[PDB]
RNA sequence: GGUUAAGCGACUAAGCGUACACGGUGGAUGCCCUGGCAGUCAGAGGCGAUGAAGGACGUGCUAAUCUGCGAUAAGCGUCGG
RNA sequence: CCCGGCGAGGGGAGUGAAAAAGAACCUGAAACCGUGUACGUACAAGCAGUGGGAGCACGCUUAGGCGUGUGACUGCGUACC
RNA sequence: AGGACCGAACCGACUAAUGUUGAAAAAUUAGCGGAUGACUUGUGGCUGGGGGUGAAAGGCCAAUCAAACCGGGAGAUAGCU
RNA sequence: GUAACGGGGCUAAACCAUGCACCGAAGCUGCGGCAGCGACGCUUAUGCGUUGUUGGGUAGGGGAGCGUUCUGUAAGCCUGCGAAGGUGUGCUGUGAGGCAUGCUGGAGGUAUCAGAAGUGCGAAUGCUGACAUAAGUAACGAUAAAGCGGGUGAAAAGCCCGCUCGCCGGAAGACCAAGGGUUCCUGUCCAACGUUAAUCGGGGCAGGGUGAGUCGACCCCUAAGGCGAGGCCGAAAGGCGU
């Protein structure tokens, strides 16, 4: 029995295209060349998807860096007085806080330094 | 480099050119117009004015050199005749090239070369 | 000799970019007879400056 | 929309022993 | 109002006939009928063929008044290709495209 | 409000890239086939010097091909449907 | 009927369920070639992607983002058998 | 008289240049050797594949020759890519 | 091309001893989701109030699944108030996929469970058709050479006529032999070809044109050579030859 597999191909075709749309140049029109592209863009997304938690917290440390130097404390030295004060924060909800209100990372800081010292 | 150089080479030589360049001026002294290229007439003005230049005066030896050039008896009867008398009080610019557009068969600029006459 | 790869359409259009053409912008009406023509050229009846100059 | 029936032989290798 | 016109099956090839329908592009009736008229193109009186076929059926099949008249779109396309076969050296046998190009012109007054 | 200075700073697209709408070359997919492949049921297994198969040339009102035919030439006669 | 070259083709009219069913004629996709729209791009280097990402253009309930396109900049990132 | 001498047609390709996806699947310009004999040519045949022919090079046998082309063994076999 | 800390740069931001803090992986921990393995309290062709553990993977081995043609189900069902294909969207499943719909289309398709594959393409210097690339680049096919005027035509350098310039002229002239089969002439057109246009052509359609006792073929004879009545030979075919 005789089958014809040119909807299926077309099918299978199609789904990698629409997979792949938005790219430059013949990555987004030839089928041979498309599909390099979204296997590559799967594991830059794999990859991708490990390196967002790292480089957010990579950010909000040098958020909390900043904001505890010009409160006038080093960053190693207000999380030692957080440790010692038994504050379980984390550098997103710090960053946030050093962002919007600046009174309570005053008071985050003096209370670190009060355990501190 | 042709610094100060003068004379066109239209894709010719010099047999080819200087023949090309006898049978035009003939043409036109004997028609009193003819239709050529743009080139082809700024050259042609340098070999065609001088022979009406020359037929201004008349004598043995000029109706010789006269024929020797544009190798036509015809052509050298009619100057001398009527070409000498009706510019004998124009001194140069005895032709006029008015510019018609561009052959169509190969888009080459076109232009009519006639005298300064044909005020019948 | 040859090409290592194929060009894009993009490079080729900046290629042809160049390519187009410019247009007259510099139609001449006649004095005389008020017609378009060709600047410094003879108008298609066959009248330049006014005067005729064909007689044709 | 014949394909090329003769193609000619290659040109012969330069000596490369 | 559309009043489109178009010559297709031109001998004409797209890619050089865009040059000259891009000088046309976006502009009045009579500047892209002169400009035509004087282009050192043959594609300028091929399509200066299909603009006067355009103007003509926007005077006669649709609103007179030419003269507020602009053209709106024109794009010029390649059409079906004919295979020839000329003989090269060594024996070689390549293929000549004699390609043709669809010309199309729309006429609005707005 | 004006003169001067410093800083900052959009508005440009010859062309190009992305997404959308509209066009074209292109005959892929879908549907159909008086076209093919293989079998079962039965016949027959030869044609021909009372000139075989296969062909040339002709054959209509018609310039040409297919089909049938042979100077009685898209044909004639007898008997049946 | 008109443009056009007593052409080709096209535009009107009519036939036709349908004429982007017009003989280059069923359904009519892709590589490929343009137009218009919105964005980005003329001091910025490399598998041209991914995560973040300001702005701009389109509609929404509510008046804040949400759906799509674009996306400067930034960490990482040397195609497939 | 000369398997003579110089030199046209004719035969061949010894040198240089161009041409190597060329005008041509070995060509064109000028030089170059024979040009009354072992010369050449038109026509018609004979010698057919481990065979023909070969002033003999492993040369030619329809642009293919240390064993032609066409169809069959045959979808030979491949421990190889 | 600095090039033997990665660079900047550092006299501590160089090396030894100690300490207290922090960054530091897909490692561990916290949460949620999925699948296999063994147990016990129970469900008993299956959930688990559970428990511990496993889940990187090539060749390879085992298990479970998605897609399409056709057959039975199926003369049942959807379907001209719109099937199949095409084209975008929103959901949905660890997945091959599934569902509905905006527009084209126009008349076929097919639920669930089973049966057979010519059953799934991204490569094999793969095969067939089309389109890009180079690129609007080379080239437009002996360096014997065109100009003007008039005519037709929409368009003239190449089409027709006239005057000039040039080439072959032991040929680039005229007859034939072999070889082609109407290309020869006229009228008519630029659909396709002429390496461009063409009104022109050895291009498209129609018509006309080939007159032999003295030309040649045909015919009589024949060389080389072929066939070959009988005849000789050879497994057959067939080879020689009067």
């Amino acid at each position: 029995a005789r089958v014809k597999r040119g909807v299926i191909a077309r099918a299978r075709h199609k789904k990698i295209l629409k997979q792949a749309k938005g790219y430059y140049g013949a990555r987004s029109r030839v089928y041979r060349v498309a599909f390099q592209a979204v296997i590559k863009a799967g594991q830059y997304a794999y990859r991708d998807r490990r390196q967002r938690k790292r480089q957010f917290r990579q950010l909000w440390i040098a958020r909390i860096n900043a904001a505890a130097r010009q409160n006038g404390i080093s960053y190693s030295k207000f999380i030692n007085g957080l440790k010692k004060a038994s504050v379980e924060i984390d550098r997103k909800i710090l960053a946030d806080i050093a962002v919007f209100d600046k009174v309570a990372f005053t008071a985050l800081v003096e209370k670190a330094k009060a355990a501190l010292a | 480099m042709r610094h100060r150089k003068s004379g066109r080479q239209l894709n010719r030589n010099s047999s080819h050119r200087q023949a090309m360049f006898r049978n035009m001026a003939g043409s036109l002294v004997r028609h009193e117009i003819i239709k050529t290229t743009l080139p082809k007439a700024k050259e042609l003005r340098r070999v065609v004015e001088p022979l009406i230049t020359l037929a201004k005066t008349d004598s043995v030896a000029n109706r010789r050199l006269a024929f020797a050039r544009t190798r036509d008896n015809e052509i050298v009867a009619k100057l001398f005749n009527e070409l000498g008398p009706r510019f004998a009080s124009r001194a140069g610019g005895y032709t006029r090239i008015l510019k018609c557009g561009f052959r169509a068969g190969d888009n080459a600029p076109m232009a009519y070369i006639e005298l300064v006459d044909r005020s019948e | 000799a040859v090409q290592q790869n194929k060009p894009t359409r993009s490079k080729r259009g900046m290629r042809r970019s160049h390519d187009a053409l410019t247009a007259v912008t510099s139609l001449s009406v006649d004095k005389t007879s008020g017609e378009k023509h060709l600047r410094h050229h003879i108008t298609a009846d066959g009248y330049y400056r006014g005067r005729k100059v064909i007689a044709k | 929309n014949n394909r090329p029936v003769y193609i000619p032989r290659p040109r012969p290798p330069h000596p490369r022993l | 109002m559309e009043t489109i016109a178009k010559h297709r099956h031109a001998r004409s090839s797209a890619q050089k006939v865009r040059l000259v329908a891009d000088l046309i592009r976006g502009k009045k009736v009579s500047q892209a009928l002169d400009i035509l008229t004087y282009t050192n193109k043959k594609a300028a009186v091929l399509v200066k063929k299909v603009l006067e076929s355009a103007i003509a059926n926007a005077e006669h099949n649709d609103g007179a008044d030419i003269d507020d008249l602009k053209v709106t779109k024109i794009f010029v396309d390649e059409g079906p290709s004919m295979k020839r076969i000329m003989p090269r050296a060594k024996g070689r046998a390549d293929r000549i495209l004699k390609r043709t190009s669809h010309i199309t012109v729309v006429v609005s007054d707005r």
